[PDB]
């Protein structure tokens, strides 16, 4: 039995938009979480539905790590039954949720003096996201009943805004990526080392 | 184009009370809406928040009492309001929000007055011009709540009128009064009268004014 | 969470005059910033956004400038009509939206002296058990103005009751509402129901006055 790609999905060059996540299949390997030692060291770690320490000692079916960057005051939003413009129009965790999120500080990394206009949420949705659903359109949000069709204009809106992430800005406004480890449980294939 | 609103007025404390605005030009089901308050000569203060989602956010003075529905249907907004506290007293405004881009439509405006006194209808009372311009006028003593409307001609003379601020006499009561310069050529030929709603106690009044 | 302070808190200024409102926030946020004019009953018009931009059909003597943590709205050629209160607002993405607490903003013009008026309460109100005596001072500048009730040349404190307008949004000058209230046993004690204003721009103190039972 063979370890876990984590540390190819947090020294990953760049995050994706969070409205746009990536999502890494995890199978066949073993859950080893002190490679995470050396980062921005990586503070905020919770999780639902499993108990830390006991995961070195449990096996799960599939993993997913999903992953993405969202400033520092809407990670409060990355956790089971949330709202917020992230929780509902970007990324859903389902009220079951088991599994752990990780947030680290990335302002280091991610904040260009001239402004980081790179990442994107989506700012307007007609309805809530499913949980773990994603929606990548950049159809244009049609705000009143005359309809769109292509043209920005008043009561058409397109739905997405930069970031714009800038080093100066107080914490809450820094950039965070978060990767969230979704535990499934077919045969077993992803365990901890106690069962390797 | 327009945001229409109605549904305050006075109320006792503890009482309860639901506000709603209607909505012309855009869905509410699409935008988010939001209800700000200003209390009387205060400045402006949020109140709640309604995604297109359905996901609702309160501002803590008002959170567990109010909460901000809508109607598809009817392409409109509701404000409950419950367990109704007397400093929540203000106007509220609904709006329409393009969250990065400001709150570009308002509404007009309703008067919530939360206390324990009771309506009371005013009174009119002429104020014949002195027998160049000669100003009259009317008056209004001795109601409650705010506020009375007040026209002049029934929306025909519009030009050189005031009208005043209520002032809040000793009694408890409000009483205001509206005038119009006019050419004293036109005092014994025209005819004036100011017309008087008082939509708190249903008290529509009309009363002429001649030397 | 964030706060916005507006300065000044209040603002007098001459029409055509280049006028700065300032906004400072708590924080830096970057251009997430609205401007809204609040003349008198009236909900707020959005004015400015991305705290430079300009909102449509708005008079572009309007610069919506600042950015960081320090803005200024600044109206250039100003008008009569631009009396009115002006807010800032956090264009947050996150809900608790906060605006400044203000500033009003008073036209400056030419002393204009009032046209005084009086009038005599109503028989109808008589009948009732008060009677009202009503004082008119009618499109003035500036707001500062005495008006002093005399009752057979003797003076009345406590039962009088002034009222202000909001200053014009065409020719910006004021109008005044005092209201003598007496019940018909004080009122019938006295025959002469005068009313003496003192103002700047009259030279000297005008009464209007009238005769109980005549006329």
């Amino acid at each position: 039995t063979n370890l876990c790609p984590f540390d190819e999905v947090f020294n990953a060059t760049r995050f994706a938009s969070v409205y746009a996540w990536n999502r890494k299949r995890i199978s066949n390997c073993v859950a080893d979480y002190s490679v995470l030692y050396n980062l921005a060291p990586f503070f905020t770690f919770k999780c639902y539905g499993v108990s830390p320490t006991k995961l070195n000692d449990l096996c799960f079916t599939n993993v997913y790590a999903d992953s993405f960057v969202i400033r520092g005051d809407e990670v409060r939003q990355i956790a089971p039954g949330q709202t917020g413009n992230i929780a509902d129009y970007n990324y859903k965790l389902p009220d079951d949720f088991t599994g752990c999120v990780i947030a680290w500080n990335s302002n280091k990394l991610d904040s260009k003096v001239s402004g980081n206009y790179n990442y994107l949420y989506r700012l307007f949705r007609k309805s809530n996201l499913k949980p773990f659903e994603r929606d990548i359109s950049t159809e244009i949000y049609q705000a009143g009943n005359k309809p769109c069709n292509g043209v920005a204009g008043f009561n058409c809106y397109f739905p997405l805004r930069s970031y714009s992430f800038r080093p100066t800005y107080g914490v809450g406004h820094q950039p965070y990526r978060v990767v969230v480890l979704s535990f499934e449980l077919a045969p077993a294939t992803v365990c901890g080392p106690k069962k390797s | 184009v327009q945001l229409v609103e109605s549904g305050g007025g006075l109320i006792q404390p503890g009482g309860s009370l639901r506000l709603s605005c209607a909505a012309s030009g855009f869905i509410v089901s699409r935008n988010y809406m939001n209800w700000v308050r200003q209390a009387p000569g205060k400045g402006l203060e949020w109140v709640a928040l309604i995604y297109s989602g359905g996901s609702t956010f309160y501002a803590d003075s008002v959170k567990g009492r109010f909460t901000i529905s809508r109607d598809n249907s009817k392409n409109t907004l509701y404000l409950q309001m419950n367990s109704l506290r007397a400093e929540d007293t203000a106007v509220y405004y609904c709006a329409r929000d393009l969250v990065v881009y400001g709150l570009d439509y308002w509404g007009q405006g309703t008067l919530v007055t939360v206390s324990s006194a009771s309506t009371k209808g005013p009174s009119v009372f002429p104020l014949a011009p002195s027998s160049g311009t000669a100003a009259l006028g009317c008056l209004v003593k001795d109601y409650f709540p705010e506020p009375v409307t007040v026209s002049w001609n029934s929306g025909a003379l519009t030009s050189g009128v005031h009208t005043f601020p209520a002032v809040l006499q000793s009694s408890g009561l409000y009483s205001l009064s509206s005038v119009v310069t006019v050419p004293s050529s036109s005092l014994g030929t025209q005819t004036y009268i100011c017309n008087v709603n008082h939509k708190p106690s249903n008290t529509k009044v009309d009363k002429r004014v001649e030397p | 969470a964030i706060q916005l302070t507006q300065s000044p808190s209040s603002l007098s200024a001459s029409v055509g005059d280049r006028v700065t409102i300032t906004c400072r926030a708590s924080q830096g946020i970057s251009s997430h910033l609205a401007w809204y004019q609040q003349k008198p009953g009236k909900a707020p018009k959005l004015l400015i956004f991305a705290a430079s931009t300009l909102q449509s059909g708005v008079p572009s003597r309007f610069s919506g400038s600042g950015s960081g943590t320090d803005f200024t709205l600044t109206i250039s050629s100003l008008q009569p009509e631009d009396f009115a209160t002006y807010y800032c607002q956090h264009l947050n993405s996150n809900p608790p939206i906060t605006f400044g607490q203000g500033t009003r903003l008073e036209i400056k013009r030419t002393v204009a002296a009032p046209s005084v008026f009086i009038f005599p309460p109503s028989d109808e109100q008589l009948k009732s058990g008060t009677a009202s005596v009503v004082c008119l001072l009618n499109n003035f500048y500036p707001r500062e103005a005495k008006v002093q009730w005399k009752v057979d040349n003797a003076l009345q404190s406590g039962n009088s009751q002034e009222s202000v307008t909001e200053q014009d949004s065409k020719d910006s000058t004021y109008s005044l509402s005092s209201t003598l209230t007496l019940s018909k046993a004080d009122y019938e004690k006295h025959k002469v129901y005068a009313c003496e204003v003192t103002h700047q721009g009259l030279s000297s103190p005008v009464t209007k006055s009238f005769n109980r039972g005549e006329c």
